[PDB]
């Protein structure tokens, strides 16, 4: 009781399953009992995503992702037309019945499947259509190709996403913003001392979560952010990046251009409370520009500074660093227990996909032909499916669009290049903090403002 | 038994990953998962001494600069690593040394010089230029291939040998 599918000379996805063509690995996949596929040929990838015994979202999501490391976007479009077109069966030796069946359980799921893709592909990702303007051409004269009365109403809605695609307020109340010595408006005033510390970190963990939230999949996959053309393909990650070196450099330069040591205890004090506010957001961004910027080798060895530190930021700050400790153990385990909105920190994602990409074969050999290794790719999706898992869920606070324009423009290395302004960096620590047995120096005081913090706590009740 | 917490650095494209990556994983697996613990942990035998190596490698995290200051302190030994088909990256490996000596805040450092052979582009790192530097710095140079895992054991078992003759001295 099997369909008699047309030969593989006329209908090359008729070629039936073996040991050289596709592969599996040996538990079933999760919610549906479907195989779970660990490598095969294109022709065999391309019929399981158009399979016509059922439906598979999670392959059609990890291959859209993942597939132009094995395939070009036109092979690919080229091959779900070829997969569309099916012959029937030729004659036995007489004549419907087998006929019929073929046209109801062949024929018309696998055009569905073939739409579905269709469908997948221009709704989320269709920056291959943008790039290449030849391939929405022939997705276009494809589709108007497609009569089949229930077609209709997907070929329908493919359109409907084509026309959208080609033109590019809060749940409940956000809390009162906050100010300390800089009035409202007072820009020329604003500082890391005069700004209030929890709308430093609501600011920054805005201009974070936005950073986090526009890196697309398109950056990621490929490892492409580590080739000569990142600029080109992974824009909204570097830039994410710059953000956060930027900020850590800037906390590095406020500790240690503050060359009075009562000033730089405010300072980094002032700083260990941003980061407590960071980890009340779940900004781990955040956590991480500041621990950075204390572990760095300028501000590490101010002894002096640390020592009177109040005991309560200490523990604040050894806590943070604990979260990178044994390969970010703590910091994993913490961000698996929390819940959105969150802005996570990116590096961990990124040496994971690229290891991933370098520590596992693009294709596996078996019975001397050669099978594209899905399984290496399903691990690479599934990590860029975490990175979209706290993409959705925004923050629930007022932007303050002078106190974010300040962040934006911020700009610590100046037009110095990186050597030179960390070693600058490095030589005032040695100033303001020489080495032993040298004595301690004293510099006068640069702050004609209180130097007291107004704490991490709201100011009025709502 | 003793731990050795052994910390990778170099410029992208280098195959730091590839290097750290044949040393962990089985002879004759060609299959990795970063995720889990056994990723950058494994027993060895170096001059009939059982010993724990950790290795950091951070590939991928080459733009977030200021990072590299809280990475390398957690290191006792750095395999400092170029790749033979990129000058530039070759070219690097004096900055990233003088990093770690700020950072560990010592002249002698439990370090190896470690040249990468992947696939094309062809050589414009000779051996000798690579021995030379090797040489004015004062530790060892271990050349390898990602095709082949040759030289792997050679580069880490090297910076281990290295970490014992500091620790007597």
């Amino acid at each position: 009781e099997q369909m008699r599918l047309p030969s593989a000379d006329v209908y090359r996805f008729a070629e039936p399953d073996s040991e050289e063509n596709i592969i599996f690995e040996e538990n079933m996949q999760p919610k549906a009992g479907i195989p779970i596929i660990k490598a095969g040929t294109v022709i065999k990838l391309i019929e399981r995503l158009t399979y016509h015994m059922y439906a598979d979202p999670n392959f059609v999501r990890t291959f859209l992702t993942t597939y132009r490391s094995f395939c070009k976007p036109q092979e690919l479009l080229s091959l779900i037309i070829e997969r569309f077109e099916i012959p029937e069966p030729e004659p036995t030796e007489a004549d419907s019945a087998e006929l019929k069946r073929f046209r109801k359980e062949y024929i018309q799921p696998v055009q569905l499947r073939v739409l579905n893709v269709c469908r997948h592909w221009v709704e989320h990702h269709f920056y291959d259509f943008e790039r290449d303007a030849y391939l929405l051409q022939r997705m276009e004269e494809f589709i108007g190709t497609v009569r089949g009365k229930a077609m209709k109403k997907w070929v329908e809605s493919i359109t409907k996403i084509i026309q959208r695609k080609k033109i590019a307020t809060f749940q409940s109340s956000p809390p009162t913003v906050e100010w300390h010595i800089s009035r409202p408006g007072h820009i020329e005033t604003f500082d890391l001392l005069t700004l209030h510390p929890i709308e430093i970190a609501r600011q920054l963990t805005l201009l974070e979560s936005d950073l986090y939230r526009a890196v697309q999949p398109s950056e990621l996959v490929g490892s492409v952010w580590t080739k000569e053309d990142k600029e080109i393909n992974s824009p909204n990650l570097l830039k994410m990046i710059r953000h956060t070196t930027n900020l850590t450099l800037w906390f590095e330069k406020c500790i240690v251009e503050t060359e009075n040591l009562e000033e730089r205890v405010a300072v980094v004090s002032r700083i260990i409370e941003i980061l407590q506010v960071f980890q009340e957001l779940n900004n781990f961004n955040g956590v991480l520009e500041v621990v950075s910027a204390m572990n760095s080798s300028p501000v590490y060895r101010l002894d002096h500074t640390f020592e009177q530190i109040p005991s309560r930021q200490k523990k604040i700050l050894e806590e943070a660093h604990e979260l990178s400790e044994d390969h970010y153990k703590k910091y994993l385990a913490k961000l698996r227990s929390i819940n959105p909105p969150c802005v996570p920190f990116f590096g961990i994602y990124l040496t994971n996909i690229l290891k991933t990409e370098e520590g596992n074969p693009e294709v596996l050999k078996r019975h001397g032909k050669e099978l594209i290794n899905f399984s290496k790719r399903r691990k690479v999706a599934e990590i860029t499916g975490e990175i979209q898992q706290y993409q959705n869920q925004p923050y629930c606070l007022r932007v303050e669009s002078d106190i974010k324009r300040f962040f934006e423009n911020l700009n610590p290395m100046g037009n110095s290049m990186e050597k030179e302004f960390t070693d600058y960096l490095f030589n005032k620590s040695l100033e303001i903090e020489p080495r032993n047995p040298k004595p301690l120096p004293r510099f006068p005081k640069k702050y004609s403002y209180p130097l007291k913090s107004p704490g991490v706590r709201p100011s009025n009740p709502r | 038994m003793t731990e050795y917490k052994l910390v990778v650095v170099g410029a992208c494209g280098v195959g730091k990953s590839a290097l750290t990556i044949q040393l962990i994983q089985n002879h004759f697996v060609d299959e990795y998962d970063p995720t889990i613990e056994d990723s950058y942990r494994k027993q060895v035998v170096i001059d009939g001494e059982t010993c724990l190596l950790d290795i950091l490698d951070t590939a991928g995290q080459e733009e977030y600069s200021a990072m590299r200051d809280q990475y390398m302190r957690t290191g006792e030994g750095f395999l400092c690593v170029f790749a033979i088909n990129n000058t530039k990256s070759f070219e690097d490996i004096h900055h990233y040394r003088e990093q770690i000596k700020r950072v560990k805040d010592s002249e002698d450092v439990p370090m190896v010089l470690v040249g990468n052979k992947s696939d094309l582009p062809s050589r414009t790192v000779e051996s000798r230029q690579a021995q030379d530097l090797a040489r004015s710095y004062g530790i060892p140079f271990i050349e390898t291939s990602a095709k082949t895992r040759q030289g792997v054991d050679d580069a880490f078992y090297t910076l281990v040998r290295e970490i014992r003759k500091h620790k007597e001295k």
